């Protein structure tokens, strides 16, 4: 949940892509995927990404 | 007085077509979910930015 | 009529420094008396008189050991610290909050 | 089948956790791993060590023992609500309404004299809170008194204030029945739970595969009995960190210590127990009525009351598998000397009982004057 997008046109695939780089949320991608991969390699035997 | 607005907003957000499969979260049972995980990643060799 | 214990000997001492000094002197006297009763010999005249008065040396040693271990809750207190705890104990009779 | 892992340090018990969870593994990835703790620092340390060894330590639950017991109650027994109706604040709020009506009953004169001075509800609130706290402690530790007070009897050999506590409990039970909230609670639930668990099939539904208990040195006998009953069908591990090596508990009967000849197993090889198996058993090491008087180290004998109670509780189970894994220390420093003297359960104090040993002072252990341990 975030800022007051008073019009529905302020939540399109370009506005969110701009806000992704403007708030640097792209690090969470790799960090969370690595964290979940390191857990799957311990839980599931014969795991393929 | 926020109740009629919220009770349709929840139903609107609970039925989205996410990724062409596993969409519309109401078709997910309790055996297939795990909420609020917490992890720990030990890192050596100090991370240069 | 009966031998008492550590937590049933109330002493209302005037000032806090005097309470601390009294506690230290009582603890040291108990330790030295227990050592002298174990060894059956001493040099202090009052300790010699007490050791001559006591008959059961082993029972006396046990009582002094229990007293020394019980000493971390001894009542060498002041009047305010006494009245406060008595009020907080019999709050039903005294009409106080908790 | 309730394995109890005695040890001396926490690094050894940490290696036993990592060996078991690596040797076997859970099938479903979404099934959590349950570990019982008491504070948050222990949980943080456990997560740090597990994650440091493995690579990640995720999806681990740390519930309180009471919450774990209630979860097992609602999982095994049917139609139980997810949380009890007798909370630590709900009793206070109910007695807030209950006390003015219950007043003027020929047994509440003390409360009448306490209350009718003035009324900003402060005294009533404090009395209700203290009463609720006391009843919660009763519910946790001694349920037999509540079982008698449900019918309305009085127990003999007990002190005063029962005459104003028991009708209060009975009226509270009647009030919470009058509202319509669920009736079940921890005093009358555990007996039915252990009764329906002791004699049943080997496959109850929804129970977890295994559970560990780390860093706990305080457990009520009711919870111990419930865990012993639950350990028959699932594999449960218990980790107790005791300082001593041999048995340093108490006694109950001149034939109970004959029954105390249970066999502790070494973690890999053979059996161990306290030395001098019969002379130190029947002789003055164990006293006729109470526990040991010649315990050993005076520091242990003067400080380990709670440890004595806990080892006496765990030295009474019947289905447990008592195994040990200790580690020795060498005497080189002052601190290591004291720790070794505590662990070996030996006395090293010079008293001077006779003139020769009082004169000669060359029988203690020498000290390095450059030591900086203590």
């Amino acid at each position: 949940s975030n800022w007051l997008g008073e019009d529905s046109s302020a939540y399109t695939q370009q506005a969110m892509a701009a806000a992704m780089q403007a708030h640097r949320y792209d690090l969470q991608y790799q960090l969370y995927t690595l964290a979940l991969h390191r857990y799957l390699r311990h839980r599931i035997a014969d795991y393929d990404y | 007085q926020w109740e009629p607005v919220l009770t349709e907003w929840i139903t609107a957000v609970l039925q989205a077509p996410l990724n062409e499969t596993g969409v519309s979260l109401s078709q997910l049972s309790a055996r297939n979910k795990q909420v609020e995980m917490e992890f720990y990643l030990p890192i050596s060799e100090p991370l240069i930015a | 009529p009966r031998p008492l214990t550590v937590e049933e000997l109330l002493v209302v001492t005037f000032t806090e420094a005097a309470t601390a000094e009294l506690r230290g002197r009582i603890r040291s006297n108990i330790h030295e008396l227990r050592i002298a009763c174990l060894r059956e010999t001493t040099d202090n005249p009052l300790y010699e008189r007490l050791l001559e008065e006591i008959d059961d040396k082993a029972q006396a040693a046990q009582w002094l050991l229990l007293a020394e271990r019980q000493m971390d809750e001894a009542a060498v207190f002041t009047i305010h610290g006494f009245c406060q705890r008595m009020l907080n104990l019999n709050a039903f009779e005294s009409g106080m909050l908790f | 089948m309730l394995r109890v892992y005695h040890s001396n340090r926490l690094d050894v018990l940490e290696a036993l956790m990592e060996f078991i969870v690596e040797r076997e593994r859970l099938d479903d990835p979404f099934e959590p791993e349950m570990i019982l703790v008491q504070s948050t620092g222990m949980a943080q340390w456990l997560q740090m060590t597990l994650s440091q060894k493995f690579g990640i330590a995720a999806n681990i639950d740390f519930p309180l023992p009471a919450s774990f017991i209630w979860d097992m109650f609602v999982r095994v027994l049917p139609e139980i609500p997810k949380e009890s109706a007798f909370n630590k604040q709900s009793m206070s709020w109910k007695l807030m309404t209950l006390l003015p009506q219950l007043l003027e009953r020929e047994d509440f004169t003390l409360l009448r004299h306490y209350l009718t001075d003035d009324s900003d509800k402060r005294k009533l609130f404090q009395l209700s809170s203290k009463a609720a706290d006391l009843f919660d402690q009763y519910l946790v530790y001694r349920p037999d008194w509540l079982a008698q007070w449900e019918t309305g009897h009085l127990v003999e050999g007990l002190g005063e204030a029962q005459a104003w506590q028991a009708p209060l409990w009975k009226a509270l039970v009647e009030y919470t029945h009058q509202l319509g909230q669920p009736r079940w609670h921890r005093a009358n639930l555990y007996q039915r739970f252990i009764e329906t668990l002791e004699s049943a099939t080997t496959c109850p539904p929804g129970l977890p595969s295994r559970v560990f208990i780390c860093g706990i040195s305080a457990l009520p006998p009711v919870y111990l009995q419930a865990l012993q009953a639950l350990g028959k069908h699932i594999e449960i591990h218990l980790l107790f960190t005791n300082p001593c090596r041999y048995y340093w508990g108490d006694i109950k009967d001149p034939a109970y210590l004959a029954k105390l000849l249970t066999r502790q197993r070494r973690h890999s090889f053979e059996d161990r127990e306290l030395p001098l198996f019969r002379d130190s058993e029947n002789a003055g090491q164990l006293f006729n009525s109470d526990g040991e008087q010649d315990v050993g180290n005076p520091l242990l004998a003067s400080w380990g009351k709670l440890g004595r109670d806990y080892i006496y509780l765990l030295s009474d189970l019947e289905s447990s598998q008592e195994l040990d894994a200790f580690v020795d220390v060498t005497p080189d420093n002052l601190l290591h000397n004291i720790q070794s003297d505590i662990l070996e359960l030996e006395n090293r104090a010079v008293a001077g009982v006779n003139i020769e040993e009082f004169s000669r002072s060359d029988n203690k252990r020498p000290l390095d004057p450059l030591d900086s341990s203590i």
